[PDB]
């Protein structure tokens, strides 16, 4: 506190010493669970490690990455910020300042990226002109690799969206592993890994089907650290900019009434977005398409089949339009 | 079901509060005088010399 | 106890500085900042102000704009073809003096 | 105990110090449109400029 030198009123405000806390939980149990015939045993199985079980250790652990990968996505940021294709670098520059103003120590960042940010990067003339940004032995030319940019290093990632960055202090994020022990009536099982993560595999057979059923599992956990007030500032987010999308093939003809056609759409930077748009007909006698992309028109004719995607930086959705003619 | 008890046990992991870093206070200038007791009103009177023109 | 007594000495520092009768202010434009330092330097040098002892703290907002700058960010216009403003986030001096970068005054001064 | 002062000209201006501040040209809430979900439901609003400064 302050107060006056000479001042009348001798008092002292205490001060107050809180300590905070949060928890960390046990929550997910990830599985892998297999069931054979004695037939298929005795004669299709021929070789059991190369056959089932590391394609079972293979699918825990890609199922372990997808869950660290919802947990990064996943975490609650309060913006976005949108990385212009055409001029990326402000917008790494603006999330270190942003880490920064939260006093997010500058040590033990990683900056993971999708595919179509590393490719917007590489696209950039920002990196690409060799005048822009020194470097006469042109990368993001004759390589079209970036690598580091904003004083952070780039980690290519197909787990996380193409179109996404994630800029992560160290204790931005928590896992906990736990390998379940194997009972005392069970029968004696082994212990696989998978990329770190200790799996325990265990074995029954089942007289009333006949069979052998295999269990791979783990128990997991996860947590995004908060700050005290509720904030979340030791991680920041990046979404690559879209301005216009577009439908693969353009004008097209159904073979028949009967068939169906699968709709993809894909925005200026390339990214598959057809999981994120909104499919209307303006002939719907003609021709109606569903929600996730398929189009069956039922009547001849033609009929006008329109995409809307809500961009990332919001605002009106963008409108991309198809005719289709319906034998 | 079972009922277990199990305490509830405080960890500390490393993670603190984050606070900004302090710079300021090196960079003005600190303690040019220093005899506030024993002057009227804990006031020291700095002169400025006098120029004049021709 | 100290770090409390610290951090409230810095902010005495800080509002020191930031209430200062300052007349005018000198905008800097986002876009071309460079101008805005040199009008700093002609305005104290006008003012007959010794070119020695003389200190740059800008703020978060301040230093970004420059690493932003394509001044600093595009080698051709600033030689420096390591490029610091871009493969780092650090523009470090310009128009003569020295950035010292401080989260105490406010982001965009 | 501590005390602090401003060294100003003999004719009162102030011209051993210079302020700079970054021009904005445009102010955005963070969160854009939004819709409450009821009327007990209260939101907290953050405003920045364009160089991303929290007015």
């Amino acid at each position: 506190n302050r107060r006056d030198l000479r001042d009348p009123d001798r008092t002292v405000i205490a001060s107050e010493l809180v300590e905070h806390s949060f928890g960390v939980t046990l929550d997910k149990h990830v599985y892998a669970a297999l069931k054979f015939t004695d037939e298929q045993r005795t004669l299709d199985i021929r070789d059991y490690t190369k056959q089932v079980l590391m394609p079972q250790v293979s699918a825990v652990a890609y199922e372990l990455e997808d869950y660290i990968a919802e947990l990064i996505e996943g975490a609650p940021y309060e913006e976005t910020i949108l990385i212009d294709p055409a001029d990326t670098v402000p917008a790494f520059i603006t999330a270190d300042q942003r880490m920064g103003e939260a006093n997010v120590p500058t040590d033990s960042r990683r900056l993971v990226v999708g595919s179509a940010v590393a490719a917007a990067l590489a696209k950039d003339k920002q990196f690409r002109h060799a005048d822009w940004s020194g470097d006469q032995a042109n990368a993001a030319l004759r390589e079209a690799h970036v690598g580091r940019l904003a004083g952070m290093n780039v980690i290519r990632s197909n787990a996380i969206a193409p179109d996404k960055a994630y800029l992560w202090h160290r204790t931005a994020f928590i896992l906990a592993y736990r390998t379940p022990v194997v009972p005392e009536g069970a029968k004696a099982g082994a212990s696989f890994s998978a990329n770190g993560v200790a799996l325990r595999w265990l074995a029954d057979y089942d007289y009333s089907q006949l069979g052998d059923r295999t269990l791979l599992d783990v128990f997991t956990g996860r947590k995004v650290v908060t700050e005290v007030d509720g904030s979340f500032v030791r991680a920041v987010e990046l979404q690559l900019q879209a301005s216009s999308i577009t439908i693969v093939g353009g004008a097209f003809a159904l073979a028949t009434t009967t068939g169906t056609k699968q709709l993809k759409v894909r925005d200026d930077n390339g990214t598959d977005v057809t999981a994120r748009c909104t499919f209307a007909s303006s002939a719907g006698t003609k021709a109606t398409v569903s929600a996730a992309g398929l189009v069956t028109g039922v009547a001849a004719g033609t009929a006008d089949i329109t995409a809307s995607y809500v961009p990332p930086q919001g605002g009106t959705a963008k409108t991309a339009t198809v005719t289709v003619t319906v034998p | 079901a079972h009922i277990f008890v199990k305490p509830e046990l405080v960890a500390e992991i490393g993670v603190k509060q984050l606070q900004r870093e302090i710079v300021l206070p090196g960079l003005v200038w600190t303690n040019p005088l220093t005899d506030f007791g024993g002057s009227k009103n804990d006031t020291i009177t700095v002169r400025v010399p006098a120029i004049t023109t021709a």
